[PDB]
């Protein structure tokens, strides 16, 4: 089986601006007159889409900003100018022999400025509390870059009893990300501490942003 | 004298180019015709070096009256050798 | 007018089998190849096999030769895929994809996909909790303890979609849970009512939860 | 990629040298084999550019099973193969 | 030993036909080609055609197409050659030659030739005269007043060949005449008998004029 | 038709020496691998014998002193060292196509040392007299070069009363020529006169070699 190794793992370029992805095969995916390496585009939820076929030929109805070059075992996709809706994961794939195999993939992000998150804590609803359980959600919204740390302090001291965190796909409009920490714990244990806090650390921030509440309101 | 193994390799080369072009090209009508001609003349179906493309050629009705493999027994590269080596 | 219409999300026990489908239209299915592609959530793409619909002669990947069965119905113009001795790590989205006329080994048109998931876990309707706070305001909704996937979340039945952040579901003891944020304006909340609409088809469950500070 | 012409010329030339060797050279076993293989395959007998020797090779039973040798030109059969008529 | 023995000399009247013959030995006639070549007195070689003995298929020189007629006879192992509408300038020696085992296209073994002479003139037998002399001794023969050519002179019917000088015949008033010298020694004459053997196929003549002294 | 122009028409060559004949074809006689030109030798009164095949190859049982070379239209034959037995007419022949055709022909003469003839005179036989015919014969034998003069004397006086002379082809063993001169006249006149002489004059002879008989011993 041929192995397709792509690089880099992930990429991020401004709306400008050259994006250039590489791909390496175990053995020559190329004949005297062809190759046999092709390029697909995928977006969250959608199926993959054929863009460049046989190394350099644009598939019908695909922008001319997409371009491909290569031969033998080394191939290169190129996006210029990069655009909003080009944000995707790009898989190279060969059709030289059986089995066909896809590349490890390369994610395309969109480079933008920076932005602190908008943090907002939410105490358990009565609805929830009633039937056991008590979850404390905290949203960190519309920020950049992806990297951030969340920290949970219950009455000063901090613990990750059951902290679950979920990131969004990058935003198409404002190019930012959003995160979602959820401190889930037992109803009984919730009704013992009169102070909950959501600490959020991030670049462009000396100190954390730290919305809080006490179970007495 | 003319170089034997070089001519046999040129004919394989040529056949391979037609076989590929038959499937990948925006209907090379001649490439498809040529590829039938070879198969019928040599009692033949595809190449072992192009076994992926040979599959779809087989089903496009360009082989002598057989289904998939088979195929590995129907190599044209080998029949081309036998033409230039006085066998068959 | 080309389109491939794959079967719906499917839950099934370990050891069982599933027959995913794909309905072709807007091209001569009977003369066309049909490929199948596995994609485990997170990971990349994997090629299973492909089949000539005309006669059902098929070529398997070695890794699926023995597990996947491919078949073609010309009267349905439907391609089928059949998986045996199912296992948690057959849980993936399986795609459908056709080649060009001449059998040019290129995946031209795809189906939506089919989210197969193998689990002994019982189907469970969610619980939906409204998350009111304690200038501009942000509200929340908490869908917790459901199985299988997916679920549909919307605010005001789609009426308010901008300034929304629905987050991917995460597992928490064999049950899914997810949240959504919506930030409005302040000069409309609580002036104007806002409701999180959660739908969980597997349990036939539809639920609207009006937010409020109370 | 390779051009249709030069390869079609090479093969004729290869055959022509087989046709000659089969007749002029005494032991030429392979040359006879090669010649018959071509004749059997392409369905032809000899060559217009070797009409005299072709008479001999027809009579040595190296052709398929004389007035109509001009109609069985084996150079033409080679062109038809590479052009795609046959 | 491969040999090709040909028909004797021939006198034929103008406008007639002759069928010359060439019998082959010591090689497989049946699967071989036989050629035919013309040679006029004091002039070059002219190729007539070649015939395949296995089935009588023949390729003619365009110049001889409608005149020459080649045929093969496997049983005899003999090739024939027939010429119609004979003319003074069909007078000539006619050779036959075989090709190799393949169809070599090369004239490998030749017959002695056949002297065809075309004339309405009449045969005339030669008068054979001995010529006794007036250290070696030389004596001679004289063949006078014959038509047509050739004659066959020998000495002790083949026994004497070295020292023999047979001179070309001369034409005079439509009659040929030639002489032959033989020089032996001497010691062998008149001790051993020496005889001149003349033969004129065109008149069925055969004379053994024994030279002797006087 | 292919026209073969041999040259020279003839040539004389001393024993032990080299002789080169050439043959020129009206169009090409060669293919990629073979020149279809062959050389034949014809001694007078005999069929031709194949000497060289395909330009350069010696037909088995032919002295290596025969060699050939050429291609296309230009072909040469070399005999070296020349011998007595090489006295003959040489023909080039092509087998490229129908019709086969032969060269104009080249006659090889073999120069040897000058040789004096051996004259011998012969009166009419008893048998010829009967028919009213009288022929006197004179053999000039084994001489060289070919040029010889013969004179007849009857009773001391020269006469040329119809004397017919016939020359031999060059001997293939000693390279000499030979000539018979016949004096034919009526039986009457033969018995009128008594003394009949035959005089051979040659290069070798500073003075005529004479031979004669007296009719009536």
């Amino acid at each position: 089986d041929i192995v397709l190794t792509q690089s880099p793992a992930s990429l991020s370029v401004s709306l400008g601006q050259r994006a250039t992805i590489s791909c390496r095969a175990s053995k020559s995916v190329s004949t005297s007159i062809y190759s046999y390496m092709h390029w697909y585009q995928q977006k969250p939820g959608q199926p993959p889409k054929l863009l460049i076929k046989y190394a350099s030929y644009l598939e019908s109805g695909v922008p001319a900003r997409f371009s491909g070059s290569g031969s033998g075992t080394d191939f290169t996709l190129n996006i210029h100018p990069v655009e909003e809706e080009d944000a995707a994961t790009y898989y190279c794939e060969h059709s030289r022999e059986f089995p066909f195999t896809f590349g490890t993939g390369t994610k395309l992000e969109i480079k933008r400025a920076d932005a602190a998150p908008t943090v907002s804590i939410f105490p358990p609803s009565s609805e929830q509390l009633t039937s056991g359980g008590a979850s404390v959600v905290c949203f960190l919204n519309n920020f950049y870059p992806k990297d951030i740390n969340v920290k949970w302090k219950i009455d000063g001291s901090e613990r990750q009893n059951g902290v679950l965190n979920s990131w969004t796909d990058q935003d198409s409009k404002d190019s930012t990300y959003s995160m979602s920490s959820t401190l889930t714990l037992t109803k009984d244990e919730y009704e013992r501490h009169n102070s909950y806090t959501c600490e959020a650390t991030h670049k462009t921030s000396t100190s954390p942003i730290v919305k809080s509440f006490n179970r007495n309101e | 004298f003319v170089n034997k193994d070089q001519i046999a390799k040129d004919v394989k080369q040529f056949y391979d180019q037609a076989l590929q072009q038959a499937v990948v090209d925006d209907d090379a009508n001649n490439a498809k015709a040529v590829v039938k001609t070879f198969h019928e003349t040599l009692d033949c179906c595809g190449s072992s070096t192009l076994t992926a493309l040979t599959t779809s050629v087989l089903k496009n009705n360009l082989c002598p009256s057989n289904i998939i493999s088979n195929l590995f027994k129907e190599d044209c590269h080998q029949k081309i050798d036998d033409l230039f080596s006085g066998k068959h | 007018q080309v389109q491939l219409q794959q079967s719906g999300p499917e839950l099934v026990k370990p050891g069982a089998s599933v027959k995913i489908s794909c309905k072709a239209s807007g091209y001569t299915f009977s003369s066309s190849w049909m490929n199948w592609v596995k994609q485990r959530p997170g990971k990349g793409l994997e090629w299973i096999g492909r089949i000539y619909s005309g006669d059902g002669d098929a070529i398997y990947n070695g890794k699926f030769k023995g597990k996947a069965t491919l078949t073609a119905d010309k009267s349905s113009s439907t391609a089928y895929m059949q998986l045996s001795s199912l296992t948690s790590e057959d849980s993936a989205v399986y795609f459908c994809a056709r080649e060009g006329k001449t059998g040019d080994l290129l995946l031209r048109s795809w189906g939506q996909g089919s989210a197969l998931t193998v689990s002994s876990a019982k189907t469970t309707a969610p619980s939906v909790y409204p998350l009111v706070p304690v200038s501009s305001v942000t509200l929340g909704c908490l869908v917790k303890g459901y199985f299988p996937e997916p679920v549909t979340l919307t605010w005001n039945s789609g009426s308010l979609s901008s300034g929304v952040h629905t987050f991917p579901a995460l597992l928490q003891s064999g049950l899914y849970t997810l949240s959504s944020s919506v930030t409005v304006t302040s000069n409309t909340w609580p002036s104007q009512t806002i409701t999180c609409n959660v739908a969980h088809p597997a349990s036939s469950t539809k639920v609207d939860k009006k937010i409020e500070p109370r």
